[PDB]
């Protein structure tokens, strides 16, 4: 899963008074709260609580996890981005992901023009032959697809090397017909994945092939058909036509995961503008779930 | 003896005249495009500020509250 | 002895090398290699210079001995055509004079690849530089552009390369050719959709295949490897025969289809210049072309036919 | 009508999802109306075969992307 995940779940069952919820990505949310919203400690990405902060309600706007780490050093310095995550590329001029481990080739005297998103990496490091032989598909910007759909062999419920059969027969993938033809034994699988590309849990939707040049199969019509079939089939699942947003998966974690704070959205699925903790101040919060500097209380 | 002159702007600090005046320094009389703000380690320092939404400190905006440029112009 | 000659590039193990017949190698006096000469029994000799090519690996490839006694550590002096195709026959070495018992290095992989190879958009390639065309039928896909990745890595000039197949109409063969200089570079995918400028011999639209450069480095190609510029145009295109537009009589439209673009790297602005306007010449369909300097290319774009005029009293 | 024709045994359980169903707690803590997420499906399925639906595409695509980074943007600036 992840660092915090196994953490977190650990809390959740052995039923300790205190659960560390983190953000979707799977990385500790920057301030942590006790069982009850008593008193809210920061953290950082280690784990452990930063010894200047146990103040009862929330910590103002405590400092960020790139900047933890930078202090941290201080007694290469990381350059923090005005959101306080790492800026893309670190500063020997590498660039880094969205953790603060270097991406792994990319060490260069001067800033590389552009350097991956994350799909990107995930599909390079696949074909070093690490993990299922079935690239994610990629955004054009280069995150994730929201929606990721990997082919599965029927027979061993092995999955479906799709690099090497796309590499070897991509015109047995110009319709399904064509694919039937060629594969009679596989049957797609279709999952929302969030922005990790990490594959959700209880939404994957295992379609049929049975009764229905380009690129990358992210191109395909194949993919195309295969997740607008997804998607219709979430319109029914939950009356919206498209996964679960960032917001809706913290959402749900939070509900679920009982933890004091739980972020709010409407249909749209876009964080709303004002986020309130329960037994505590409310606050203006952007588009991206990241709290304004200061608005606790057209 | 002679001091050069410039609807341009002259890039170097004026001066008269032996010395070869540089040619090539009358130039486009850029617009204003920084302004910032003086108030009274140094990472710690801003890091802690930023966090907040931000001794000598300056906010200085590309596009009180002084004109400057941007460094090399 | 007597090492650091004065023209000389600058800035257990006798089983390690790969020694090969003398028949490869095309002599030619009047060609340019960096090396490094040396004045040094015979045996004890050559162990010797094979651990001196190993004590500075950068660029040590074809290490030479002769007796009649020096050796020197030429780099990779394999030049190959730029024809796309499975097989080195077409390399050739070409080396000062004829040694007496040249060696090579082992090609040794690895399993981390240096660098993050980020392929081109862009499905022709000419102009290009071949540095060592590569079977890979025998290997898997992924295992396959695993190797070519760390072939390219391995090699201190491989500016980019390319995994894909030749000759399909035959049926096609997977190869794994490195070059040292991508040329113009045209033909791409998301542009020119419509009105395209510009191949059934070769193949690179499937997910591996392509023509990967890797990252810009602007490290500058350190200088022992082979100067490498585009073809010489054989026609004269005189720049007066061209209106020059200054960049206040056009509009910044996007959203507009009929056009193509092109990248260049490989020789002087003008060079450049010169090579997208002859390209744009050829075709009568072509009407304006438009040069910016990316950092590691130049991006030359061609329209057609695209005047918005405005009419008033 | 899916539910043997396309749909299949995979993970998300339609055996709970329908067991509350005919034959509302939802994927992610999602309420579920049942009736109107059919009827929205009825009223996409409509407006897909619509004539006029064809030109607004012909319309969405035309605007700057600038404005509208992609068509459910044009959409919502038309709205
Ligand atoms: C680039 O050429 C590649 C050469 O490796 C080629 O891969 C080969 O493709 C053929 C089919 O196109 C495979 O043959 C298989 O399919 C036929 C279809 O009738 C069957 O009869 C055969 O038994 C077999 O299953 C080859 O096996 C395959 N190469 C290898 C080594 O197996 C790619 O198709 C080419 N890529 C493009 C874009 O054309
Ligand atoms: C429900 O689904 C079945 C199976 O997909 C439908 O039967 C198909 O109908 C189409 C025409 O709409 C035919 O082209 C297929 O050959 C049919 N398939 C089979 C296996 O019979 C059926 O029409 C749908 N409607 C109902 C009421 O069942
Ligand atoms: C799926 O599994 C079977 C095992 O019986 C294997 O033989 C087959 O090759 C797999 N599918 C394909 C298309 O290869
Ligand atoms: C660029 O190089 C070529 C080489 O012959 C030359 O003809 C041309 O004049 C050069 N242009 C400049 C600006 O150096
Ligand atoms: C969910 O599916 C499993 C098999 O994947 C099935 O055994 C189980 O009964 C289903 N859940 C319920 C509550 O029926």
């Amino acid at each position: 899963l992840r660092p915090c995940e196994l953490q977190r779940e650990r809390a959740f069952l052995k039923r300790e008074d205190y659960v560390p919820q983190c953000a979707e990505d799977g990385s500790f949310q920057t301030v942590q709260c006790g069982k009850d919203g008593a008193s809210c400690w920061c953290v950082d990405a280690d784990g452990r609580e930063v010894p200047g902060s146990r103040q009862p309600g929330r910590p103002a706007a405590c400092l960020s996890f790139c900047q933890l780490q930078k202090q941290q050093i201080l007694l290469y310095l990381p350059q923090c981005q005005d959101s306080g995550d790492y800026s893309p590329v670190q500063c020997q001029c590498w660039c880094v992901d969205a953790e603060g481990m270097e991406v792994y080739g990319t060490r260069q005297q001067g800033r590389p023009a552009r350097c991956p998103r994350s799909c990107e990496i995930r599909n390079r490091r696949l074909l070093h032959g690490v993990g299922d032989r079935s690239p994610p598909q990629c955004s054009p910007d280069g995150a994730f697809r929201p929606v990721q759909c990997k082919f599965v062999n029927t027979t061993d419920m092995m999955i479906f090397d799709l690099v090497h059969s796309y590499s070897r027969f991509p015109d047995a993938f110009v319709t399904f017909s064509s694919f039937r033809s060629r594969f009679p034994e596989v049957s797609g699988y279709c999952y929302c994945a969030d922005s990790q590309g990490r594959e959700l849990a209880e939404t994957g939707l295992e379609l049929l092939l049975d009764e229905i040049l380009a690129s990358t199969f992210a191109e395909t019509t194949l993919y195309r058909i295969l997740q607008r079939r997804f998607l219709a089939v979430q319109l029914v699942i939950s009356g919206r036509f498209r996964c679960p947003t960032k917001c809706e998966v913290e959402r749900f974690a939070a509900t679920s995961f009982r933890h004091p704070y739980v972020p709010s959205c409407h249909p749209d699925g876009e964080y709303q503008a004002a986020q309130c903790q329960q037994g505590g101040p409310c606050w203006c919060v952007d588009s991206r779930g990241q709290e304004i500097p200061g608005t606790r209380q057209q | 003896a002679a001091g050069q002159r410039c609807g341009y702007r002259s890039a170097f600090p004026p001066e008269p005249l032996s010395r070869p005046p540089q040619p090539r320094a009358c130039q486009r009389p850029q617009f204003w495009q920084t302004l910032q703000t003086q108030a009274q380690f140094q990472v710690f320092l801003l890091d802690e500020l930023t966090a907040r939404g931000f001794v000598n400190i300056t906010w200085k905006l590309q596009l009180r509250t002084q004109f400057g440029c941007l460094e090399g112009f | 002895v007597l090492l650091c000659h004065v023209r000389d590039w600058r800035d257990l193990t006798t089983g390690l090398f790969s020694p090969v017949d003398l028949i490869q190698v095309i002599v030619d006096g009047n060609v340019s290699l960096p090396s490094q000469q040396h004045w040094l029994s015979l045996q004890q000799a050559n162990l010797w210079c094979l651990s001196r090519c190993a004590g500075e690996p950068s660029f040590c490839q074809l290490a030479e001995v002769t007796d009649s006694f020096t050796c020197t550590l030429y780099p990779e002096a394999q030049v190959c055509d730029d024809i796309l195709e499975s097989s080195p026959k077409g390399c050739r070495l070409i080396l000062p004079r004829r040694p007496s018992a040249l060696y090579r290095k082992k090609v040794v992989l690895q399993d981390r690849v240096k660098n993050f190879y980020n392929r081109l958009p862009f499905q022709k390639l000419t102009g290009i530089s071949i540095r060592n065309k590569v079977p890979m039928s025998d290997k898997s896909i992924s295992s396959g552009f695993f190797e070519c990745e760390r072939l390219c890595d391995m090699d201190p000039c491989c500016t980019g390369f390319g995994f894909l197949n030749v000759s399909q109409l035959k049926g096609g063969e997977v190869t794994c050719l490195t070059l040292n200089s991508l040329g113009l570079q045209t033909c791409s995918e998301e542009y020119g959709g419509v009105w395209r400028i510009l191949s059934p011999d070769t193949e690179v639209r499937t997910y591996p295949f392509g023509w990967y450069q890797k990252p810009v480095s602007p490290s500058d190609a350190p200088s022992f490897c082979p100067s490498v510029a585009l073809p010489a145009l054989t026609e004269n295109v005189a720049l007066d025969s061209w209106q020059s537009l200054a960049l206040s009589s056009v509009i910044v439209d996007p959203s507009i289809r009929n056009f193509d673009v092109a990248h260049i790297s490989v020789g002087n602005f003008s060079a450049a210049r010169d090579r997208c306007l002859w390209e744009c010449s050829r075709h009568q369909d072509c009407l304006v072309t438009t040069l910016q300097t990316q950092p590691g290319a130049v991006r030359c774009m061609f329209y057609a036919d695209t005047q918005s005029c405005t009419h008033s009293l | 009508n899916l539910s043997g024709a396309l749909g299949t045994r995979g993970t998300f359980n339609f055996s709970h999802f329908f067991q509350q169903l005919g034959l509302v707690v939802g994927s992610f803590g999602f309420e579920v109306n049942l009736q109107e997420n059919q009827n929205a499906l009825q009223f996409l399925s409509s407006f897909l075969e619509l004539p006029e639906f064809l030109l607004f595409l012909q319309h969405a695509i035309s605007v700057p992307e600038d404005i509208a980074r992609d068509l459910g943007d044009v959409m919502e600036m038309v709205f």
